[PDB]
RNA sequence: CGAAGCUACCAUCUGUGGGAUUAUGACUGAACGCCUCUAAGUCAGAAUCCCGCCCAGGCGGAACGAUACGGCAGCGCCGCGGAGCCUCGGUUGGCCUCGGAUAGCCGGUCCCCCGCGGGGUCCGGUGCGGAGUGCCCUUCGUCCUGGGAAACGGGGCGCGGCCGGAGAGGCGGCCGCCCCCUCGCCCGUCACGCACGCCGUUCGUGGGGAACCUGGCGCUAAACCAUUCGUAGACGACCUGCU
RNA sequence: CUGCGGGAUGAACCGAACGCCGGGUUAAGGCGCCCGAUGCCGACGCUCAUCAGACCCCAGAAAAGGUGUUGGUUGAUAUAGA
RNA sequence: GGCUGGGAAGGCCCGGCGGGGAAGGUGGCUCGGCCGAGUGUUACAGCCCCCCCGGCAGCAGCACUCGCCGAAUCCCGGGGC
């Protein structure tokens, strides 16, 4: 009943759209892997723009200026919030529904997470285009738990490399059974085939 | 406008090997191996004729930007081919007028180190790129050869200890002084 | 890396559009993201269509590129193009997806029924392969 | 024993940028998002269904708590499958994002 | 208009949050890099201030016109006896930080360590670590406490040992003991554990942590001052004698069009009691504290091997304000943060 | 003349390291059979910018200690029960590879290398994805007996051991012993207030918070004020002592 | 002396002028989110900006240049070999 | 219903005429197993395309939805508020 969304290979503000309209709707929303999202055009052009909004601060008392997040999560939260009404009580409750974490932790680590295609680059940026990775852009504009975040992402990786070639196993075993088990059930597979199914 | 096609072919010599693990070509031989990954130019690399004859490379609807990598990718592969079989060797010669450069091979090419440069007490010690070895030649008084697989390797290493010697605050018009890059050569001509 | 290419005589898959879910054979190239198509066994007339709303498939017969729709229609017939679509893969699954689109309710709860037998057979046997597995490598 | 109601959505009123219309709300229902599967739902009566402090009377059964706003689908709304539904007492803006049923017995089947 | 005569700012920015510290002793902010390829040991102790007196000796700077000459340096006693280890605790590093995982305590912890625990000594009942100290004395506590240090060896990257100061040796009136967090660099994260296990309920001296002639760190608390007016906080310029509203306040705060008072005016306010962090304070000499073998030992504090003579460093009648110093202590050259009897963090230097 | 305390470049001590790059200088290299720092790609690069050292520390977290024996008490974990106020969302779940897009998914691996597993070559099947989220998993009436196909599966918040899991673990797996049940798929066989057409039915729920009735196993307070001290101080606050 | 929809904001701009309402359709404007609607399997091309660009009044730029790139006009020479 | 009394297209084709892309051909070369594939040169038609002579129901704004204007040359049924 809640979206799992991997923040690898999207754009930011195509993905921070969808994912404001989708809590607009009560719907609850968990970004994982935010370090992945990636923003069009050159590095050097997205570090100035992100060196600008650093510049932006508040002249007499910088405490109560605007707060510019490093962390890549914080990012795509704030970017989200931009396009959410957070003055509202709505627009608050959209910001409390929506849930963002730097890499992806263990409450969500063994969950399978969806991919938007309309805010993937290779969907919606030209090949011959430059990108810029939000891990970085971060790591380059203050960030500092990139290192640590890709250990554990790498750990996680292994774990998961493991528990997939277990799955496989199991996917090759159940082929297996099928195969010598069609006999008894070729009144079975044959009325589901019938239908539409396993053709 | 957008070209339907542009397709070019280099046909690799017959001592060498070479292959493609989708856009990544690996050439080998006798002096070694030389990997490198062509990804991020959008071109089709092709391997035709029986014994490994011929590589091709196609663009298919690119503009002219695009139109212009097919003979870069090309230039890379013979490029490669010619480390793989011949090999790379620079030979730059020291130019001083006063104060004799000294230059020292300090590991076995890695390390280099350049002294007495226009009679400065700081010593200029230079890393080189894996694979680049650096060495002092024989029959040239002040000679540095360096010799390397990697054209790009052999080439920034020699460009590293080049602008390493460099004049500041003075008329380099007239103070001509440093290594600079004098022949650019294989190790074996065969 | 290419094993499809849009060559004069190569039957497409409508995608989308007017005839959607048809073949079609293209005759001439008109521009860059446009062709000339015939459909004469198909039920589709000789037009222009773009390259995005036709999906080549790997089936090329031979014409001339400026047949007057008979040559073409000649060649579909002698390759018999109908029947060996039918017998790929694409098609077989195609008429899957729309015989359980077209499913009602009763052929919904034999299917609910049978899936629901196959599957608990197939656990069973599996867990029996496992179980005969671990005592393999015990 | 199971869910004879579609889920919807109540995304808000009928509103340009500066002006709303409070009789009139929007409903999104899940799975059609476009303007073509949406005829069928066209018509069809929707329920607003709340639970609040005190017990209120129950059709059937002993007194309850929950309580329901009836209305009716009209039109859907702009190509997306969003539609447009008219109450009997307007939405009273706290179910913004809110879940609502779309009941399936108005039919034209 | 803009202003004539340009002068640099009174004050530094980078040090104006100007509060008293929440915190009384000084906290490490940033341990040393731990390479693990050094043995263990630990990286920070903690003293107290005594007083300072002269220091005389010959220089060893080439080409300088003192060298080989007889200087006279000013140099801070810091009274350091060795500090009891009563605890250690394991940090995993995370996304967000660095999260402390585990944390043991020791069987036997000494009431100085306890008094910290109770703001009231003499009211409570001194029930602290009552039923902790069961773990040690049962099969299960020992597994317990067996698995919690294979946990944190498996898990843990930084370790730290919790250690107290003794304040029974000291002439100070409290009695409350100083608890600190010191960060073990060394060999793996298995050693070092197996190390701090080692040396728990164990006193440690200043010669295991420090060394004679090394640049070090001293972090602690400014003596404070209280309330104070601009002229003082931040050195400004004092108005003329014949202002009316006053002479020794700033003048002007700000301009008229940002109708706001920046942060970085020179206000009035607390001066004093801030915790700071001094860095390259060079130890001249670790004295050993009084020993008995027969008679008092006194002469191994301040006599040399030029002056030969039966003096400790505490000076005719003891330090003023402080005391009479009995035990290790160490010397520092120029001063330290703090007033006396005051308690000083001393750190290994952060740099090459 | 002068103790203590404050104070003076009017005495004394200390003041740090990396990353990305600007201008620029370059490598390979076509466009443009030549040449080119640039179009792809790559190198060096600074009082610059950011971070580190340093100050404060979030309607932000951390693990650990004690948790009111009393002269009336008050609590913490377990299990299964009854009403009793408030607050509500809901209306089966998916327990998971990395990844590229001018490419990928799956086996066997006859062969080789490496720590049952991983990598490489070759071969064989799909690729508008059927090892498809255009998807998969579970059925959403009950009970009687009386047959067939399939069949030793499940339950008693079943009781005891062996583990995986630290990122913000909070869930699952693997083995022993007692009892009970014949459940999935097809056919007969009846019966279930058949409440006579009328709506919030149906569940995650033994939901979350507050006040009261059953037992077993464990508990014994600390904080503040008052007093005192000056390392502190306008008052608060702060460092301390007191069977 | 004038409200209303749009131009974010607003005297004079665009549409359009006012009793209280229900339904339908528009103008000027828009349809990634704020914010109602392109959540079209929209069509054809141009554009890389380390100061891109983004809609009357209107809130901002000139002369001169660039083989950066995409088209057009004219003029020569090239198998007697550019 | 109208048009260029619609334009082309679909099928059987028949007796001729010229031109062009450049093909069961030839042919320098290249790549694999006489054959298959890719390039070039004159170039008839045994791959075709276009034009001129001349005729058959197969039409019809055609569910082979290739591109209009429409309504006494126009009527019926159904759904939603």
């Amino acid at each position: 009943q809640v979206l799992v969304l991997d923040g690898r290979g999207h754009l930011l503000g195509r993905l921070a759209a969808i994912v404001a309209k989708q809590v607009l709707l009560g719907r609850k929303v968990v970004v994982v892997r935010c370090e992945g999202i990636n923003i069009s055009g050159n590095f050097y052009r997205n570090k100035l723009k992100y060196l600008a909004f650093l510049r932006k601060r508040m002249n007499t008392n910088p405490s109560r200026g605007p707060y510019h997040f490093r962390a890549p999560s914080r990012i795509f939260w704030r970017t989200v919030r931009g396009m959410l009404p957070h003055k509202t009580k709505r627009g608050q409750a959209a910001l409390d529904r929506l849930k963002v974490f730097d890499g992806i932790p263990p409450p969500y680590d063994k969950k399978k997470r969806m991919v938007v295609p309309a805010a993937l680059k290779v969907v919606r940026l030209k090949p011959t285009r430059k990108f810029a990775y939000l891990g970085r852009l971060a790591h380059e504009v203050g960030w500092k738990y990139q290192a640590v975040t890709a250990t554990l992402e790498e750990k996680r990786k292994e774990k998961a490399k493991i528990h997939y070639r277990k799955k496989k196993q199991l996917m090759r075993l159940r082929k297996q059974a099928e195969k010598n088990v069609e006999k008894k059930i070729d009144r079975f597979t044959e009325v589901l085939k019938t239908h539409g199914f396993l053709v | 406008m957008k070209t339907i096609l542009s397709n070019q072919t280099v046909d690799i010599p017959e001592n060498v090997d070479i292959s493609l693990k989708g856009r990544t070509v690996i050439v080998k031989g006798p002096r070694g191996t030389l990997r490198r990954d062509f990804n991020h130019i959008n071109v089709e690399l092709s391997l035709l004729g029986k014994k490994k004859k011929r590589l091709r490379v196609d663009k298919w609807w690119g503009n002219r930007k695009e139109l212009a990598t097919v003979r870069t990718i090309c230039s890379h592969v013979q490029n490669m081919i010619k480390g793989v079989t011949l090999g790379f060797r620079y030979k730059m010669r020291s130019v001083y007028a006063h104060f004799p450069i000294n230059v020292v091979i300090q590991e076995n090419g890695s390390l280099v180190e350049i002294r007495n440069f226009l009679g400065e007490k700081y010593i200029r010690r230079v890393r080189m790129r894996p694979g680049v070895a650096c060495s002092v030649s024989q029959a040239q008084k002040d000679e540095l050869v360096l010799e390397g697989n990697d054209i790009e390797l052999v080439s920034n290493s020699a460009a590293l200890i080049q602008q390493a010697t460099t004049v500041k605050n003075k008329d380099i018009r007239k103070f001509l002084d440093g290594i600079y890059v004098s022949e650019k050569g294989t190790v074996q001509q065969a | 890396v290419f094993r499809r290419f849009v060559e004069v005589g190569r039957v497409a898959y409508v995608s989308f559009g007017p005839h959607a879910g048809k073949l079609v054979a293209i005759v001439d190239v008109i521009d860059q993201n446009r062709a000339l198509v015939d459909g004469p066994c198909t039920r589709v007339r000789r037009q222009a269509m773009p390259f995005k709303c036709m999906q080549l498939t790997d089936f090329i017969l031979k014409f001339p590129h400026s047949a007057r729709q008979k040559y073409v229609r000649k060649a579909w017939e002698k390759a018999d193009i109908n029947t060996k679509w039918a017998a790929t893969r694409w098609a077989k699954k195609i008429e899957a997806r729309e015989r359980k689109a077209k499913m009602t309710d009763f052929d919904r709860y034999k299917v609910m029924k049978a899936k629901k037998m196959r599957n608990r057979i197939i656990k069973n046997e599996v867990k029996k392969l496992q179980r005969a597995a671990l005592l393999k490598a015990s | 024993s199971g869910r004879l109601w579609c889920k919807a959505i109540f995304a808000g009123y009928k509103r340009g940028l500066r002006n709303q219309r409070e009789h009139t709300a929007l409903l999104k229902i899940e799975g059609v998002y476009a303007r073509d599967e949406t005829e069928f739902y066209l018509g069809k009566r929707c329920a607003y269904v709340y639970k609040a402090k005190n017990n209120t009377v129950t059709p059937g059964g002993k007194p309850n708590k929950t309580r329901v706003i009836w209305g009716k689908v009209t039109r859907a709304h702009g190509n997306s499958g969003m539609v447009r539904a008219k109450f009997r007492s307007n939405l009273p803006a706290k179910a913004i994002g809110h879940r609502i049923r779309v009941m399936l017995y108005p039919s034209r089947i | 208009s803009h202003r004539k005569f340009s002068a640099p700012r009174h004050g530094s920015l980078g040090f104006l949050p100007r509060k008293r510290s929440s915190r009384h002793r000084g906290k490490v902010k940033s341990f040393p890099k731990d390479d693990p390829s050094k043995p263990v040991h630990l990286t920070a102790f903690l003293g107290y201030k005594a007083g300072m007196t002269h220091i005389v000796r010959e220089v060893d700077r080439p080409g300088s016109k003192v060298n080989k000459k007889e200087v006279v340096e000013a140099v801070t006693i810091v009274e350091t006896p060795p500090m009891v280890v009563v605890g250690i605790v394991g940090y995993v590093e995370t996304p967000r930080g660095l999260r402390t995982f585990k944390t043991v305590f020791a069987e036997h912890i000494s009431d100085e360590c306890k008094r910290r625990f109770y703001k009231n000594w003499h009211k409570s009942k001194k029930k602290a670590f009552t039923k902790y100290c069961k773990k040690w004395q049962d099969d299960a506590g020992k597994r317990q406490l067996d698995k919690d240090f294979s946990s944190m060896k498996k898990y843990c990257q930084v370790i730290r040992v919790l250690a107290h100061t003794q304040m029974r040796l000291l002439p100070l009136r409290q009695k409350k003991a100083h608890l600190m967090e010191i960060q073990v660099n060394g060999g793996t994260v298995a050693e070092k554990l197996d190390w701090a296990r080692e040396r728990l309920e164990q006193q440690v001296p200043v010669s295991q942590v420090f060394g004679q002639d090394e640049m070090i760190d001293v972090i602690g608390v400014t003596k404070g001052k209280g309330y104070k007016g601009v002229t003082s906080r931040w050195h400004t310029k004092k108005l003329p004698r014949k202002t009316h509203r006053g002479l020794r306040k700033v003048a002007c705060i700000g301009a008229w069009h940002p109708a706001r008072v920046a942060f970085s005016v020179a206000r009035a306010g607390q001066k004093g009691y801030h915790h700071r962090t001094e860095i390259n304070k060079k130890i001249y000499k670790i004295g050993q504290g009084y020993l008995i073998k027969d008679g008092k030992l006194i002469k191994n504090n301040a006599s040399t091997d030029y002056d030969l003579s039966d003096k400790s460093i505490n000076p005719l009648g003891g330090f003023v304000h402080y005391g009479e110093v009995t035990n290790d202590f160490v010397m520092l050259k120029g001063c330290v943060v703090g007033t006396k009897k005051r308690v000083l963090t001393l750190r290994k230097s952060l740099l090459v």
